[PDB]
């Protein structure tokens, strides 16, 4: 970290600079879901598939 | 060693007013042969697989296995009998049993005890108990009788694995024998256990034992070229034809799993095919052997048993070693087998589980006819020379899969 207290610092407000941060992040039940639990054929050998 | 309440265990009737023979047959068995003592039936058993089972009188191998116990069964409840009886074609050549004699002259007093299914306790008998030398060979025998005739079934079997003190002596001589079938180990065996009244010395009796397993465990799928007892394990020989003989073969792969300490179990086969399997028929005749000189967990209880072999002695019980008995159908197994052998990648179902699988579906169904159609006979005539048994009991069932998951866990 620099000195704040110096010389050399623009201040450019910019259209193309937008303030922005993530405020709030997208937590709908249908999107918390992709997808597939995880299982295993019984417990046994590659027989049990069924 | 001298398990005092030796009780043995004669077979039933077949809703028969009589022992499982007609007199002809029975005239067939103790004339045309002489000595009480097992000779004569290994004799015929011996001969690797080749000579047909089959005969006028004697069906199978098993067959005999039957008419033996049952000739057993019968002629015993003369001399063992409360006050000695012996008539009608059997007065004992001599009271120390010595051979099969046509009744002696002047001798008709003692009777023939007309019995039903009843147990007996040779040590009860004051002449048997005297003689506990010449006794010894004889219950070997008996154990043979007994377990068979306990049950409905083919035969209970045992199996031992003490893990861990394994002797370096067994090992060393056990590999000489390289090269054989489990038969003719067993019938020397057999005939060492005999021939000497029976010793304390584990030796002998250890070997039997881990043979036992080795057997089973290759028979199962669980031992095999790539897992082994060290080495061991039984190699099914003519992969065609459901003839496939288990030789002791010797190679080197892994060392499977030791297990912990001490694992047994007991099997029976429910399928009558069980008659043309010399295989499964000489473990039995090896857990036989195991039984003289051990005091085994008071036998396969009562549950999977018929009422008549229901509440014997100190035989069945509820509470001890081996409650349930392990049960298989023969041809399922060999494809319990394969399914192994495939999950453990050994080889490519492709070819070698089909073929096989193929052969054995052939060789049931050319035993269940022959069995059938022998049986018959017996099923219509005053002679049984043969197991009895009813179509049903072919059955793909009788808790084949658990028992070869059982035997594997075992392994473990």
């Amino acid at each position: 970290t620099y000195n704040i207290t110096g010389d050399g610092n623009s201040f450019t407000p910019t259209s193309d600079m937008t303030s922005t941060a993530a405020p709030a992040i997208d937590l709908k039940p249908g999107v918390l879901n992709p997808t597939g639990k995880l299982w295993r054929p019984v417990g046994t050998s590659v027989a049990t598939i069924d | 060693m001298a398990q005092r309440q030796f009780f043995g265990l004669t077979y039933n009737f077949y809703g028969q007013p009589a022992p499982l023979f007609d007199l002809n047959d029975l005239q067939e068995l103790a004339g045309c042969y002489a000595r009480p003592w097992t000779s004569r039936f290994s004799h015929l058993a011996i001969s690797t697989g080749s000579l047909p089972v089959w005969s006028a009188r004697y069906p199978s191998v098993a067959s005999r296995n039957i008419v033996v116990n049952t000739l057993l069964g019968a002629h015993l409840n003369p001399f063992a009998g409360g006050q000695i009886t012996s008539h009608q074609g059997i007065t004992w050549r001599d009271p120390v049993l010595s051979s099969l004699a046509p009744v002696p002259a002047i001798q008709p007093p003692p009777v023939w005890a007309v019995a039903e299914n009843v147990l007996l306790d040779s040590n009860n008998y004051p002449t048997y108990v005297l003689n506990l030398s010449s006794m010894w060979p004889i219950n070997q025998d008996v154990h043979i009788m007994t377990m068979w005739a306990l049950s409905d079934q083919g035969p209970i079997y045992h199996l031992e694995v003490p893990v861990d003190p394994m002797p370096a002596a067994t090992t060393a001589a056990l590999m000489a024998y390289t090269g054989v079938p489990i038969a003719h180990l067993a019938q020397t065996a057999y005939r060492f256990a005999g021939q000497l009244p029976q010793s304390p010395d584990s030796t002998m009796v250890s070997t039997i034992r881990w043979l036992s397993a080795i057997w089973f465990g290759s028979l199962t799928g669980r031992l095999n070229r790539s897992r082994t007892c060290n080495g061991f394990y039984f190699e099914f020989a003519k992969p065609a034809l459901n003839p496939d003989q288990a030789v002791l073969k010797w190679n080197d792969g892994a060392r499977a799993a030791p297990p912990a300490a001490a694992q047994s179990s007991y099997i029976r086969c429910i399928s009558p095919h069980w008659q043309h399997q010399i295989v499964e028929v000489a473990g039995a005749l090896m857990s036989q052997s195991v039984t003289a000189v051990t005091g085994l967990p008071a036998l396969i209880d009562e549950a999977t048993l018929p009422a008549w072999s229901q509440g014997v002695a100190n035989l069945t019980g509820n509470g001890q070693g081996v409650v349930p008995c392990l049960d298989y159908n023969p041809v399922p197994m060999a494809a319990a087998r394969h399914l192994q052998w495939r999950q453990d990648g050994l080889i490519t179902a492709a070819q070698e589980a089909q073929l096989n699988n193929d052969y054995t579906a052939y060789a049931l169904t050319i035993e269940r006819h022959l069995t059938a159609m022998l049986v018959a006979n017996p099923i219509a005539a005053g002679r049984m020379p043969i197991q009895p048994f009813n179509a049903a009991d072919f059955g793909q069932a009788g808790q084949t899969a658990a028992a070869v998951a059982l035997a594997q866990a075992m392994f473990v």
